[PDB]
C-alpha cells in the first residue's frame, strides 16, 4: 500500500502548518513450495518419420489428481518454441513431425500450485523418408571462357526428408517429350555445381533437377528457359 | 587426430 | 587484519551486497559460476549453475567453466543428457545404464 | 553483394541466383542472390548453403542451410554437432552465429544485417588451393566473371 503521512506541531491554542510525505510499503515475501521429484527412465522410441512414442516412470508412485506434461523442440526452423502436450499416463504418442530430424524430449509432473522441473532430455531422430518437394532455386547461366561449356547451379529442396546421396540433371532441346527421351546426368550429393561440355549450336536447352534418397527419389521440377548463340 | 596437424580470409556482404 | 597487514589497512565491510564476499566485497557463491564475458565488479559477475536433481552429484559447480558434477559419465553441462549408449533409468544412484 | 576473394581483391559482381563461393571435396558453398528493387544492377544474398563432406573417423556429411529471417545453430538433419554425437570435430556456436570445424581448419560467421545475410570465412591456403576435375568456378578463390562485374 500507498501511505501519506503528515506531520502537525501542536499546543494549547491548537495545531499548526501541516508537513507531508508519501511512501509505499515493501511487498510481503511469500516462501516458494518446494519441488516434486521430475519424472526417471525416460525413453524416446522411434515408430515412424512423424511418430515417436515417450516413456517415463516415476518413483514418487507407490488417487491423486497429478498430470504428466510433455514438450519437443527441433532447431529448424531458427527461434522457435518447445511444443506442448498434456499426459494422465506414463507414455505419450508425438505426432506431426518432420523426417529424419533430432528432437528433444523432455516431461513434467504437475500437482497444483507444487511441480516438478523438467527430466532429463531424452533425444530421438525421426526416420528417413521419400523426398516431397523438388530442388528450388534452378539457376543456368552462360561461362566466360568455353560458350560450348554452360553451368547449372542449383539448391537443395525443403522437404528433404532425408540425407541425399545424389542428384539427376535432365537436359533436352524439347518440353513435351517424356523422360525416356531425355538423357541422364546423376552427381553426387555434397556438390552442387556440375559442367556440362558438347553443348550444340542455336538450340534452346530446359533443364530439371531431382533429388536421391535412400527411401527413394524427389519430385519433378519447372522447366527452365536458356538459348546458344 | 581429427585436427589439422597460414590463414585466408574471404568476406561477403550486401549493399 | 591491521596487525596482518603490517599496520597498513584493516576496514572490512559489514553485510556485502550483490552476492559479494571478502573485506573487498567482490566475489562469487556456490550453486552459482561466474561469466568470464563480463568482470568481477559488475551485478551480473555470477550466473546460476543448474544443476539437474536426478543427474548431477552435487549443486555446487565449476567456477570457471560451468560445469556439474556429472553421474555416470553424463555428457551434459547441467548433467541433462545421458551419454551415448546409456539409456535412462529408473534408479536414483544410477541415472544412465549402458 | 561486395566481394573479398582470399587474394584481396574487390569486385561489385551481380551473381543473379545460385553461385558457387567455395567447391571442391573438402567444403561446398553455395549462396542464392535476389534484387532488392525490381529490375535494377543491385543484389543481395538471400540463402547460404554450407555442405561438409563425409570423412571416415571424423565427421558424417552434414547439410547446413540459412535463409531470410532465419539463423539456424544447426544442420538439416536437426543434429548441432557433425557425424557422431561424443565426437566433437564439428560444432556450431551461437549469440551472431558461428562455426567450428578442427578437420579442415575454417571458421564461418554468419548474421543477418537488415533483410539479408552476411558471411566470413577463414581457411589456410592448402585446404583452399584444393580442386577435382571440371572443378573451377570458386568466387572466393579466384575473381568473379566480368559479366557480373559492373565497370
Ligand atoms: C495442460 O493443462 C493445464 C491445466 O488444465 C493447461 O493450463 C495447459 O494449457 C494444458 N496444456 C496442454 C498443451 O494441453
Amino acid at each position: 500500500s500507498h501511505y501519506v503521512i503528515t506531520l502537525k506541531a501542536f499546543n494549547n491554542v491548537g495545531e499548526g502548518i501541516p508537513l507531508y510525505e508519501s511512501a509505499v510499503t515493501r511487498p510481503h515475501t511469500v516462501p516458494d513450495p518446494t519441488p516434486m521429484m521430475p519424472p526417471v527412465g525416460v525413453q524416446a522410441s522411434i515408430l515412424s518419420h512423424d511418430t515417436i512414442r515417450i516413456t517415463w516412470a516415476d518413483n514418487s508412485l507407490p488417487t491423486d489428481s497429478r498430470y504428466y506434461t510433455v514438450r519437443w523442440k527441433t532447431n529448424i526452423p531458427a527461434n522457435t518454441k518447445y511444443k506442448n502436450a498434456n499426459a494422465t499416463t506414463l507414455s505419450y504418442l508425438v505426432t506431426g513431425l518432420k523426417p529424419n530430424t533430432l528432437y528433444e524430449f523432455s516431461v513434467m509432473v504437475t500437482k497444483g500450485r507444487r511441480s516438478s522441473t523438467w527430466s532429463m532430455t531424452a533425444h530421438g531422430a525421426t526416420f528417413e523418408l521419400v523426398p516431397t518437394s523438388p530442388p528450388k532455386d534452378v539457376t543456368v547461366v552462360s561461362k566466360e571462357g568455353k560458350p560450348r561449356t554452360i553451368i547449372v547451379n542449383w539448391q537443395p529442396p525443403s522437404e528433404a526428408n532425408g540425407k541425399i546421396t545424389g542428384y539427376i540433371i535432365y537436359y533436352s532441346t524439347d518440353v513435351n517429350a517424356e523422360i525416356h527421351d531425355w538423357v541422364i546426368e546423376p552427381v553426387v550429393g555434397n556438390r552442387l555445381t556440375h559442367q556440362i561440355q558438347e553443348l550444340t549450336l542455336d538450340t534452346p536447352y530446359y533443364f530439371k533437377i531431382q533429388a536421391r534418397n535412400s527411401k527413394g527419389m524427389g519430385p519433378m521440377s519447372e522447366a527452365v528457359q536458356f538459348r546458344t548463340p | 587426430p581429427c585436427n589439422y596437424h597460414s590463414y585466408l580470409f574471404c568476406g561477403l556482404f550486401g549493399d | 587484519l591491521y596487525k596482518l597487514s603490517g599496520r597498513k589497512s584493516g576496514g572490512v565491510c559489514l553485510n556485502c551486497r550483490h552476492n559479494t564476499a571478502g573485506r573487498h566485497c567482490h566475489y562469487c557463491k556456490e550453486g552459482y559460476y561466474r561469466d568470464m564475458g563480463k568482470p568481477i565488479t559488475h551485478r551480473k559477475a555470477c550466473k546460476a549453475c543448474d544443476c539437474h536433481p536426478v543427474g548431477a552429484a552435487g549443486k555446487t559447480c565449476n567456477q570457471t567453466t560451468g560445469q556439474c558434477p556429472c553421474k555416470d559419465g553424463v555428457t551434459g553441462i547441467t548433467c541433462n543428457r545421458c551419454a551415448k549408449g546409456y539409456q535412462q533409468s529408473r534408479s536414483p544412484i544410477a541415472p544412465c545404464i549402458k | 553483394p561486395h566481394l573479398r576473394t582470399f587474394k584481396d581483391n574487390f569486385q561489385t559482381c551481380k551473381v543473379e541466383g545460385a553461385w558457387p563461393l567455395i567447391d571442391n571435396n573438402y567444403l561446398s558453398v553455395q549462396v542464392t542472390n535476389v534484387p532488392v528493387v525490381p529490375g535494377s544492377s543491385a543484389t543481395a544474398t538471400n540463402k547460404i548453403t554450407i555442405i561438409f563432406k563425409a570423412h571416415h573417423e571424423c565427421t558424417d556429411q552434414k547439410v547446413y542451410q540459412a535463409v531470410t529471417d532465419d539463423l539456424p545453430a544447426a544442420f538439416v538433419d536437426g543434429t548441432t554437432s557433425g557425424g557422431d554425437s561424443d565426437a566433437k570435430s564439428l560444432r556450431i556456436v551461437e549469440r551472431y552465429v558461428e562455426m567450428h570445424a578442427r578437420y579442415i581448419g575454417t571458421t564461418v560467421f554468419v548474421r543477418q544485417v537488415g533483410r539479408y545475410l552476411t558471411l566470413a570465412i577463414r581457411m589456410p591456403e592448402d585446404l583452399a588451393m584444393s580442386y577435382e576435375e571440371s572443378q573451377d568456378l570458386q568466387l572466393c578463390v579466384n575473381g568473379c566473371p566480368l559479366s557480373e562485374r559492373i565497370d
